[PDB]
RNA sequence: GCUAGGCAGCUCCUAGCUCCUUGUCUCGGGGAAGAGUUGAGAACAAAGUGGCGAACGGGUGAGUAAGGCGUGGGAAUCUGCCG
């Protein structure tokens, strides 16, 4: 089962994930089929947000039948190609800011 | 109702019930409060974990405690 | 898209559960079908090339 | 503490031709075709016909299920 | 408790002192929280021994209040004889209505009236005729208006409540009528019938429909309630307006039902608010009512309020649990109240 | 309050959502504690039987001088899970 997934890729205490079409029983960092771009999970300064993904091949691997994991849905819906997570139910109440 | 809701979340917070009681105290303030808030209270990590766990569960309604 | 309002009544999560099962499965299946046909379209284009 | 065989074997001729349903849905039921018991009167496989709210709708012998789940009561 | 009704009552019985037995039966009715099958049996024996038919009748009425008085056949012939040999016509008719709701009994009415001749109680004989009519279980509008004019001549609510129970139990009372309701309301206006006409006018004018329940009709039942001049009756008018929807809108409804009345009244105010709102849309306004109690703290009033709300069995059982586990209550309420909250969890959950 | 079901000659009483039988003791022909088994509320319980995984993921480099490794292939095969 090709699990299109996200492996850690960076220095300690400030990581950087990466999108790769793996095999299930391969290590986290193990033998990948191919990376698929990137996804920096750190908030930035140009647009103070996060970045990163690739397209045009996730189509092919979804078509040939990858069952990935939901921490990847958190991107493959935020950029289309999927439906939203069927666990977007509610939201914490009481966020407060003063700066 | 801090006493029943809590003695429903379990006999692990057998003191954190009262540590929430003597101080401000509230049932929905629990749902809306957060991590460092509850940690300032000296409550250990697994207690905090079960607290927010069952609290999300009730905010959804799947908890609904009853002394059984 | 709105996919909210899962917890409504005491202890009947089967609402969003039915959501999950049929909604999400059929969603993804549909998407996948699309992908199959469109990508094989691309292939036949490459052959015509 | 009663089962499907526990409620059937009461009936004479093994009570082979009556309905039975789940007592909280007056909307469906399955009939008995014929019982085939294992041993010592607690276990038995069979077929039946569907009777939704007493309306027959099934056509061929289809297995009856839950025949070992300990929750049953008869149909009257 | 009834552990206590079975405690020190063995000493009451076998104390060799009818004085001890009488004092202890008074003590048990003073602790006032015990009435069961044990109460009926032990009190029967100890009272037939101690010769205090007054305390006997009191314990028998309490046994009908919290034990089987109409279970299967529930005959009490010598027990009714004692309940009327207390000479209290009131308790006589009470035990009479108990055995009547069990099954047919005319010696019930006869002992009630003999105790009436013993105690000189017009209201008590009125209530005994009430039990008679209710156990007869039949109703008609001609004799209903005649009895309304009779209770009018007496100028009291007693026989009016007699006829009220008679009709609204016999279930052939108005037969979906409006001008006939007007004729019976004229029979009641011949009394001016403050409390009875207020409450029953609310019920009739707001039950299901005559033409349409409007602002005029709702405020009119409220005007009759005002002229009735009773606080619990004001709560009764509020509760009937809650059984019905309202007059104008929900905002005005809440801002009117947010005027707390005195004791015995705010209880049904908050309870009816909870039950009605949960019936209309949700227990949202019932939670607003728990907020009203958690602000103002009408202790025994809101206590019986939340207890009636617990017996109302809405869809928020554990929610009333997490709303009442931190609360107050008066004596002899909280046990049955929270056990019935978990019982509402046994209704829904 | 409103509706579907046994009890003993449409009525007299048992179970449901809106908003329990019989026998001893004792009370009054029906109730009062009382044993035992029909009518339901749930918990893993020993485990087991089982299904799955413990063959992955970790550790070492004695051995192996190429039956290995890299690189490029192929047919004579299989490929739980995924689609």
């Amino acid at each position: 089962v090709v699990r299109i997934r996200l492996s850690r890729f960076g220095c300690k205490n400030r990581p950087f994930f990466r999108v790769m079409a793996a095999d299930s029983r391969s290590p986290r960092d193990g033998k990948h089929l191919e990376v698929l771009g990137y996804f920096n999970p750190l908030p930035g300064q140009d647009g103070g947000k996060r970045m990163g993904l690739k397209f045009d091949r996730i189509k092919y691997w979804l078509s040939v039948g990858a069952q990935p994991s939901d921490p990847v849905q958190r991107l493959l819906f935020r950029s289309g190609l999927l439906p939203p997570p069927p666990m977007v139910a509610m939201g914490r109440k009481g966020g407060a800011r003063d700066t | 109702g801090i006493p029943e809701f809590l003695s429903g979340i379990g006999g692990g917070v057998e003191t954190h019930i009262a540590k929430l009681e003597t101080e401000l105290g509230d049932l929905p303030k629990l749902l809306v409060t957060r991590t460092l808030r509850l940690k300032k209270f000296g409550i250990p990590c697994k207690h905090r974990k079960l607290i927010l766990k069952y609290s999300h569960k009730y905010r959804l309604g799947l908890w609904k405690p009853r002394a059984d | 898209i709105g996919s909210w309002e899962a917890p409504s009544d005491p202890k009947d999560a089967e609402r969003k559960l039915a959501q999950l099962r049929r909604d999400y499965a059929k969603k993804v299946r549909v998407y996948r079908k699309e992908y199959i046909h469109e990508i094989e379209m691309l292939r036949v284009e490459k052959q015509r090339k | 503490k009663k089962n499907l065989i526990e409620v059937a074997q009461f009936l004479p001729n093994w009570g082979i031709g009556y309905h039975m349903a789940k007592a909280h849905w007056n909307g469906i039921s399955y009939e008995i075709t014929k019982i085939n018991l294992y041993k010592d009167g607690r276990h038995g496989k069979a077929w039946g016909i569907v009777h939704k709210d007493g309306l027959r709708a099934a056509e061929a012998p289809k297995k009856i299920s839950g025949v070992h789940k300990r929750c049953w009561k008869y149909i009257p | 408790a009834a552990a206590a009704a079975a405690a020190a009552a063995a000493a009451a019985a076998a104390a060799a002192a009818a004085a001890a037995a009488a004092a202890a039966a008074a003590a048990a009715a003073a602790a006032a929280a015990a009435a069961a099958a044990a109460a009926a049996a032990a009190a029967a024996a100890a009272a037939a021994a101690a010769a205090a038919a007054a305390a006997a009748a009191a314990a028998a009425a309490a046994a009908a209040a919290a034990a089987a008085a109409a279970a299967a056949a529930a005959a009490a012939a010598a027990a009714a004889a004692a309940a009327a040999a207390a000479a209290a016509a009131a308790a006589a008719a009470a035990a009479a209505a108990a055995a009547a709701a069990a099954a047919a009994a005319a010696a019930a009415a006869a002992a009630a009236a003999a105790a009436a001749a013993a105690a000189a109680a017009a209201a008590a004989a009125a209530a005994a005729a009430a039990a008679a009519a209710a156990a007869a279980a039949a109703a008609a509008a001609a004799a209903a208006a005649a009895a309304a004019a009779a209770a009018a001549a007496a100028a009291a609510a007693a026989a009016a409540a007699a006829a009220a129970a008679a009709a609204a139990a016999a279930a052939a009372a108005a037969a979906a009528a409006a001008a006939a309701a007007a004729a019976a309301a004229a029979a009641a206006a011949a009394a001016a019938a403050a409390a009875a006409a207020a409450a029953a006018a609310a019920a009739a004018a707001a039950a299901a429909a005559a033409a349409a329940a409007a602002a005029a009709a709702a405020a009119a039942a409220a005007a009759a309630a005002a002229a009735a001049a009773a606080a619990a009756a004001a709560a009764a008018a509020a509760a009937a307006a809650a059984a019905a929807a309202a007059a104008a809108a929900a905002a005005a409804a809440a801002a009117a039902a947010a005027a707390a009345a005195a004791a015995a009244a705010a209880a049904a105010a908050a309870a009816a608010a909870a039950a009605a709102a949960a019936a209309a849309a949700a227990a949202a306004a019932a939670a607003a009512a728990a907020a009203a109690a958690a602000a103002a703290a009408a202790a025994a009033a809101a206590a019986a309020a939340a207890a009636a709300a617990a017996a109302a069995a809405a869809a928020a059982a554990a929610a009333a649990a997490a709303a009442a586990a931190a609360a107050a209550a008066a004596a002899a309420a909280a046990a049955a109240a929270a056990a019935a909250a978990a019982a509402a969890a046994a209704a829904a959950a």
